[PDB]
């Protein structure tokens, strides 16, 4: 298990996608030039998981960039890191998706997808252990989260032993006007029950709600919200990324943290929340990261944990501090909030320790839980999702392109019926 | 000549086999080059045409990242390449990867070099396999390579040396499944195993050894001391020795119970500012503290007591602490066992890792008991085992690998019968 | 007392006492081969008893063999039974494993079909 | 009836044959280099009974040394003694018996029995007379217990008509080395009471109780109560191996001692007892009918003597012997059978044993023996009803019905010896 | 001339052969080279082309111990190899391994070297065979040998001297198994047996030669001195006694019934008057100076003779004889005449030099036939019926290919010979 393929789908799975490869590049001394600047072996040491090294002592994320609309291309290639990527691995069309699942998953985005699995093939070949892959997109606009399904669904055929892991980025109205993004939530959650290991779920609703009651920006930007979203994808990569005792990979990671197929979505959280940009003036204890860890202000999804009991908890704690103390605040949190965790799979919280601190923090924590809390957010889209089917609103945007009430329907049962199985655990006895 | 076959697998398996390996090559002078400045050491160590002494062991993981660290560390010259046999991808902390999936695809390689190691052998005795309980390959892999053992050697002595798992020191949340999975498959197939409880062990570094947040190497090197008061018996000349065929005999009164309780002294920090008499040492053996697996043994009754002494120790001080403990009642013998005591010694005093924690002793005492109240440590785990298998809890990522649900309810009632027994044989 | 005189000779002399006459006048009233016969059914009967302890000790020495052989037998059986039992579950489990990436390709074939009806359903509109 | 093979088995067997040669060394005055250097004839008039005299004018012991282990044997080979035996006389094999009369008897054993005979076959045939075979093992173990049985069955094969003499060591949890000690001996016992003519019941219990209670020894070791054995040994053996007008050998001894085939098993006694490193002819003649001198745990006044042979070492008044020995027949005349007349034998050696002015040995057939035997059998049922530590026999290959049959056999012995105590005129 | 030839037969026999050989040599003056400086010696010793005088002798013992304290002895010289038959290994005490198990193994050897004796002989009187009770050898060898020699001597006189067992200077606790079946199968092929009984000899040594603790030379000493004065009328010119027939003659009048008792004076400590022909004579009829213990007083005589010895003269025998009739009641049985056959010869009595016997001036050995002497019987019948009940040893016996039913068909043999005792002592 080394190497990782990286996909981003969409405006916003590229958007996230770029962040995610400037942060990890810093970390790791790797500049827009794709050449090594770092001072600690460290940083290179698992250096393979996400980087091939090209001729020249230079690494190329290994990284695949496909998006509907052309337009995302060319913003990457202008952001910073936009020379990094290599060139071929930029798959584009000439029309977006037009925020319509079926459009991204049945018809213009099925005539890309080959064009994709191109590059797919092609990284996957090179590697020496193929993890998996993981993808960013968003469920509310119709290439990440249509031909972003279809495409974990085409790449598991052919690779249907390796992981598949996404970040995905839940729609909120808080956030964005279209009406249609319940429709393309409930469908994408449907392929992605049925088709992933792993996704961490990253709610623009809680994203503008920390900018807003906490960061106090009035008007949050994506910059603002992709800030959290960076901050998170750093922290839950970096036992992927660094050199522990733990060896962590993404298999072993599904295999602690999911106890029932279907209940794969994790809630991710952090500490400090801070401002993108923005300078810290003091630190944060270890207590301090251990409390405010399990506190919903810091989880990015929309859902209070305290409305539910986790599965099972991954931690990460950044920076240089005493494991001594880290091991006993987590065990404190764990033994004075009992009733917040399932009593019948034993010592269900694992924590691990990485030295080295993420850029502008001396200390950080970041927190991947399997709470059953998570039903919120699905119950959320589910009731936003029959406001609208209920009235057949917009259903020709889909019909148009081939599809048939049926399929909605079944999306909306398979959605309510994940709630109902995190029901059933949260209320489950020991006894 | 009574050759021993030392097999290491996976993670826990082979990192305590480096401090095993590096205490024996230490306890008879040899170097990390494998030269060399009493011959029953040659039971451990083959020796080449260059005067070169090569461990008769396989270390063995699917993953290469720990192995590696032996192929580039201080002893990477003591073992043969051929020796250290790594695949690509380890078993995900999964049994069903171990035994099957991963593992199938390594272990015809492993066998063909213990085959090699064998026909190095005028008079094996058997074979000796450290594993975790709680790793993937610990788990499943071993219980594969004993199988495969068991149609290669027949009925040729296999005892292990598992790692009980602690959640102080864990891995995995999926612990107890493997480890209920690896027990049941071993069962028929190993003669004796010493259970090592890491929790046990991990306690003792911190009363014994004031280290705050004891590492795997201090534990192992604790665990090494424990395994060498075993083998020394095989790899010294003694007074009393003991040879594999005697631990079993003395050891196991039924087949199924065979999971003896090991228990050691003295336990010394380096650090400190009295040589403990021979029997402070012995009676250092039935206090709860110094057990390698929390139970309560005055709380059950003995079967068999096997006292493995080395250094600075006379006969007659034996006899004499035995005797006491003889009349001790809290110390209590079932009715079917008229003599329960086998004593050892040898005479080459224990020996310490420079730099380590433990210190130097003039005398020590490793005892091996087989007592009812071990039982203690299997209820622990199936207790942990019925709560997430109640709701099939990751046992989907067990059947995906090809398992299937019955498995694991006929390894849960193979481990209540075997529950069930510690209460028969302790009945009068 | 009647004395009479027996004999005299070169180094003695002898003669007869007699004290009282009796009461009463008067007096009141193997071959080779059955030697050999009897030595030689001595012998036949030391050598059989030689012959019958001999016979047991025979006995004993087959037995002896006859554990020995058991043994033998029982690790044979011991053989065969766990490499019968192992290639059992190594088949069950390899069929097991085959059967589930089947069935996952078989339900991601069934979208692939479907995915064809929708692109159909849309040129007919 | 000239030479005897002596012949040691497994640890026990050859610590306690060890003591033996290197005490009657002392005696015979050989030295370890095999060179006499003694004072008086008397030495070696009889010194062929157990030394050979090789070229060189040297005497090398007629002993075959035997394990399953090259432990043991190594050690002896170093003791004091150690050079005096032939070194072709060691047999000894490499992967031991691991405490069990199953592997010495039959896996283990077998593998190493024909090297042994071969090595007795030699020493036979440099026999002007051959008188017979004695074995010294224990009954506990594995190699003495288990191997030592083949051995006497194999040798009754090839010689029956030569008298075979054990000195058998007997457990108890009182000195133990092993958790199967009450199966090995019973296992064993039944072989004795089958295939011997002369067993010396050396009794560990009674050992460590002479050693504790009389010797006043805290803490008793082998070195203490192997003491008590080369004592005995040389007490018992001292009528083969010196002249007297009695010419003794092992045939005439079982003639007289041994009523019934089956009660050959003798209670050996000596006074007085000694403790490592640090008196009158009357109370040697008692103390050697007393519980504290005997080297089973019986007591002789729990039963009755069928037949006694006692021996009284160094200058005394063989008057005062005979009178005394009469006066304990009379008595505890309700001791003795009334229906063996005149059933104990008393003999007279000049010389003392060393360090000794005066001292007595006895050798009793007692019906009291029976106690050795019901402690066995306790022992053994306690184990064998929950068939504690079966499996390491039967995969061995025996059947249960090894075990309660040899059980049968020792309990019929019991019966035995009882019936005989009951016995009247 | 009458030629008398000796068989000694294990250890006891031997050991009494050499105290009488060198009694005899003392008293025909042959010295132990075998040369010499009266004809009738002749009777007891041939003589070599080199002017030697050997014993007319065969010994016989299974156990090289014994026959070698010849070989190498005093009197060596006498004796020629072929006289001296030995073999590995003795009988054990047992009378069935002497008599079937090494019995058949020598009995043609033996019977061969008796035949070469014989073979010199103008005029064989028949054979003086000492041996044991008690020994396997002397017992069983014994046995077998009478039954050949009536085989192979048919008319020929055999008389012996057995060494009765006693406890007080014993072997072996089957003694009286083979006493008995020593006595069964011997009785037909004896003439005339006189026993020495192992206790009565101890005893007149402690009390009469003051020693506490007698040796087999003490006992084998005082052993010669009877068994010489009943064949001192063979190797001199007597005048009672003076052919073997004659001893059945005067002694046996029931051929069963052929166990004279031997009581002999007197017996004087060297260390320590010369007594009286009436004296010597009371001594006869004293039984604390019988060769056998049983009491005269339980019995009635048969036949009784008085061999005197040395300076004797027959008015104080004569004497001597009145005195113990008028004081003393002597009970011969009905059918026979009560009195005396009396002998002397004036050769004086003669001890070994050095020896604890003193020299005396005359001496007296009565030989009488009493029914007392089935006491002896009672006893050895005793301790073999509460052994044989429980058939204690008996196993030792079997083992060799004697068969059980010979101890009982034994036993009933000597229970006939007691009530045969009882018969005639009516
Ligand atoms: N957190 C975050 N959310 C974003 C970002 N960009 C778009 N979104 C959200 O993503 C959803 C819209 O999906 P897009 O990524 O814009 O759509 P697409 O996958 O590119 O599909 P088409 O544009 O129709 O071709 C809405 O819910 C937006 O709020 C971003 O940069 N960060
Ligand atoms: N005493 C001791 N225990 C260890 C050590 N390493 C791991 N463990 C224990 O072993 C268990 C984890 O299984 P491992 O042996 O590490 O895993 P593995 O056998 O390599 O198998 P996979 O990694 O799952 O393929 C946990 O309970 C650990 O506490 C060690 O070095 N010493
Ligand atoms: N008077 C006397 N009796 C003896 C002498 N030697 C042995 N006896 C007695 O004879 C009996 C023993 O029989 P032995 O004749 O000595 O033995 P053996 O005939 O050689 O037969 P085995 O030795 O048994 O083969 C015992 O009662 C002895 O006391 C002796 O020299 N003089
Ligand atoms: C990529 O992010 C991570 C991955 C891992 C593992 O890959 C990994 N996880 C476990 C584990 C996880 C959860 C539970 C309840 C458990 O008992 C064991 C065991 C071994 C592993 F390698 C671990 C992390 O922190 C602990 C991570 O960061 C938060
Ligand atoms: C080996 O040690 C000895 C051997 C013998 C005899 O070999 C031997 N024993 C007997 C004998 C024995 C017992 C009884 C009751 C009896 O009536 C006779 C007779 C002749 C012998 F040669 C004798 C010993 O002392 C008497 C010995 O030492 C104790
Ligand atoms: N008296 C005595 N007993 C011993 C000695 N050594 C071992 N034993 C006994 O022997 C038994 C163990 O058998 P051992 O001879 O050591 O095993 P083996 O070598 O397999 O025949 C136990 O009952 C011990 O009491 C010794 O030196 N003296
Ligand atoms: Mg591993």
């Amino acid at each position: 298990m080394r190497e990782i393929v990286h996909i981003q789908a969409g405006q916003c799975g590229n958007q996230i996608g770029a962040k995610f490869w400037e942060v990890i590049s810093d970390e790791h001394g790797i500049d827009p030039t794709g050449s090594y600047h770092g001072d600690s072996d460290l940083q290179l040491e698992r250096i393979n998981v996400y980087y091939n090294e090209a001729t020249g002592n230079k690494y190329v994320p290994r990284a695949i960039l496909v998006d509907l609309e052309p337009g995302t291309m060319d913003s990457v290639r202008s952001g910073p890191f936009g020379q990094i990527f290599r060139p071929d691995n930029f798959v584009f069309g000439q029309s977006g998706a037009g925020n319509n699942w079926a459009k991204g998953h049945y018809t213009e985005g099925a005539e890309l997808v080959d064009s994709v699995l191109d590059v797919v093939r092609k990284e996957s070949e090179s590697c020496d252990c193929l993890q998996g892959f993981q993808l960013t997109h968003s469920l509310g606009g119709g290439t990440g989260s249509g031909m972003g399904t279809l495409l974990i669904s085409k790449i598991r055929e052919e690779y249907p032993d390796r992981i598949m892991n996404t970040f995905s980025v839940m729609p909120s109205p808080k956030v964005s006007d279209t009406v249609v993004e319940p429709y393309n939530a409930t469908l994408s959650v449907h392929q992605l029950v049925e088709n992933t290991d792993e996704t961490y779920c990253i709610d623009n609703e809680a994203l503008y709600d920390i900018c807003f009651r906490t960061l106090k920006l009035t008007t949050p930007t994506y910059g603002d919200l992709n800030h959290l979203v960076s901050a998170t994808m750093s922290g839950v990569t970096t036992c992927l990324r660094f050199p522990g005792q733990l060896n962590a990979d993404l298999r072993k990671l599904a295999v602690n943290m999911v106890p029932f197929p279907r209940l794969h979505f994790f809630m991710p959280g952090f500490a400090p929340l801070t401002s993108r940009g923005s300078q810290q003036y003091r630190a944060l204890t270890v207590p301090e990261l251990t409390q405010q860890m399990f506190d919903s202000k810091n989880m990015m999804a929309a859902c209070d944990p305290r409305h539910g009991r986790y599965l099972t908890v991954a931690a990460i704690f950044r920076g240089r501090m005493s494991m001594k103390e880290v091991d006993e605040q987590m065990l404190n949190v764990q033994n004075k909030n009992s009733s917040y965790f399932v009593e019948w799979i034993p010592n269900n919280v694992k924590t691990a320790v990485c030295d080295i601190p993420p850029r502008g923090l001396k200390m950080s924590a970041t927190f991947i839980g399997n709470s059953t809390a998570i039903q919120e957010l699905f119950k959320r889209i589910s009731e936003q999702f029959t406001a609208m089917f209920r009235r057949k609103a917009f259903l020709h945007w889909y019909t148009g392109e081939g599809m048939d009430e049926m399929e909605f329907t079944e999306a909306e049962s398979n959605m309510n019926d994940l709630v109902s199985e995190y029901q059933q655990y949260q209320d489950a006895t020991a006894d | 000549m009574r050759e021993c076959i030392s097999i290491h697998v996976g993670q826990a398996g082979v990192q305590i086999g480096n401090a095993c390996w590096e205490l024996y090559c230490l306890e008879h002078g040899i170097q990390p080059d494998g030269q060399m400045p009493d011959d029953s050491f040659n039971t451990f160590f083959s020796e080449t045409g260059a005067g070169k002494h090569v461990p008769r062991a396989v270390f063995v993981d699917l993953e290469p990242t720990v192995i590696d660290e032996v192929r580039t560390g201080t002893y990477r010259q003591l073992f043969h390449p051929e020796q250290l046999i790594t695949g690509k991808e380890d078993a995900a902390n999964n049994y069903a990867r171990g035994h099957y999936t991963i593992g199938k695809e390594i272990i015809d390689l492993v066998l063909d070099r213990i085959r090699k190691l064998a026909d190095q052998c005028t008079g094996l005795q058997g074979f000796l396999v450290f594993h975790s309980f709680g790793g993937g390959t610990g788990s499943g892999f071993t219980s594969l390579l004993m199988e495969r053992l068991s149609v290669d050697y027949g009925k040729k002595s296999k005892l292990e040396f598992s790692i009980y798992p602690a959640p102080q020191v864990s891995t995995a949340v999926v612990e107890p499944y493997n480890s209920i999975l690896t027990t049941h498959t071993t069962l028929e197939h190993s003669d004796c195993a010493f259970m090592v409880d890491n929790e046990a062990i991990y306690d003792i570094c911190r009363r014994n050894l004031d280290i705050e947040r004891p590492t795997y190497t201090n534990l192992n090197r604790l665990i090494s001391q424990i395994v060498s008061s075993i083998t020394a018996s095989l790899r010294f000349d003694g007074a009393l020795n003991v040879d594999l065929t005697e631990f079993q005999t003395n050891l196991v009164p039924y087949p199924r119970i065979h999971f003896p309780l090991a228990t050691y002294a003295p336990v010394i920090s380096a650090e400190k500012a009295e040589q403990l008499s021979v029997a402070e040492i012995t009676n250092a053996c039935f206090e709860p503290a110094n057990q390698m697996v929390k139970c309560d043994p005055r709380h059950g009754k003995y079967m068999a007591c096997c006292l493995l002494y080395r250094g600075d120790v006379v006969p007659k001080d034996v006899n004499a602490a035995i005797a006491t403990i003889k009349t001790k009642r809290s110390i209590q013998f079932v009715d079917w066992c008229p003599t329960g005591f086998k004593v050892g010694i040898n005479y080459q005093p224990p020996t310490v890792v420079p730099g380590g924690d433990l210190a130097k002793v003039q005398r020590a005492v490793c005892m091996l008991s087989n007592t009812t109240a071990i039982a203690e440590a299997w209820a622990r785990l199936d207790h942990k085992f019925d709560l997430m298998y109640a709701k099939r809890a990751f046992v989907h990522w067990y059947v995906g690998e090809g398992m299937e649900e019955g498995e694991f309810s006929e390894a849960r009632e193979d481990m209540a019968a075997l529950e069930k027994d510690y209460e028969e044989v302790g009945v009068d | 007392m009647e004395v009479i005189e027996l004999n005299k000779a070169t180094s003695g002399q002898s003669w007869e006492v007699i004290l009282k006459p009796p009461s009463f006048d008067g007096v009141p009233e193997p071959s080779l081969e059955e030697i050999q016969k009897k030595l030689e059914a001595a012998e036949e009967r030391r050598k059989y008893q030689e012959a019958e302890l001999l016979k047991h000790l025979a006995e004993k020495r087959e037995h002896e063999r006859e554990v020995i052989q058991k043994a033998i037998e029982e690790n044979n059986n011991f053989i065969k039974m766990a490499k019968e039992k192992l290639a059992q579950k190594m088949e069950s489990n390899k069929e097991n494993r085959e059967a589930h990436l089947a069935a996952m390709l078989e339900r991601l074939q069934e979208k692939d079909k479907h995915a064809e009806e929708v692109r159909k359903n849309k040129e007919l509109k």
